[PDB]
């Protein structure tokens, strides 16, 4: 309620509760958080630019090709991480309002 | 070199409803039979020849 801006709007009521009777040894009570946010875009955003910083210049790469890997694979790992950061950014702040194909049928015309 | 990927497209099918019949009982019957016919029962024949 006080943090409506921090939830995605087309998954309703974004919480999984669960309660155990038994606390961790040496704590009278505790809770565990597992949160799934768009915010993780940040990880894949930083790592895929640092990765293009490397493979764009074949830097550090002779050590790995030198074990039987190929340049196609660096491209496919990259292709996918860039695709992946584009999927998390597609859903970063994605509407509960309809998405796309906004075209229509007209009015009847004199003959 | 062209650097890899960077392209997805949304997993999205818009929602609608089709052939949802308005089958409520609100006008569910029309049949009728009258509460009997009109008759006379109050009068004698007085048939004294």
């Amino acid at each position: 309620n006080k943090n409506s801006s921090y939830f995605v709007e087309w998954i309703p009521n974004n919480v999984k509760t669960a309660v155990c009777d038994i606390p961790p040894r040496g704590l009278k009570m505790s809770a565990t958080f597992i949160g799934n946010s768009t915010a993780i875009q940040e990880l894949f955003k930083r790592i895929s630019e640092q990765f293009t910083a490397m493979f764009r210049r074949k830097a550090f790469l002779h050590w790995y090709t030198g074990e039987g890997m190929d340049e196609m694979e660096f491209t496919e790992a990259e292709s996918n991480m860039n695709d992946l950061v584009s999927e998390y950014q597609q859903y970063q702040d994605a509407t509960a309002d309809e998405q796309g194909e906004f075209e229509e049928e007209g009015e009847e015309d004199e003959a | 070199h062209v650097p890899g990927g960077g392209s997805v497209q949304i997993v999205y099918k818009p929602v609608d409803l089709s052939k949802v019949t308005s089958k409520c009982g609100s006008l569910g019957n029309i049949h009728h039979k009258p509460g009997g016919g009109q008759v006379e029962v109050k009068s004698e024949k007085l048939d004294f020849k």
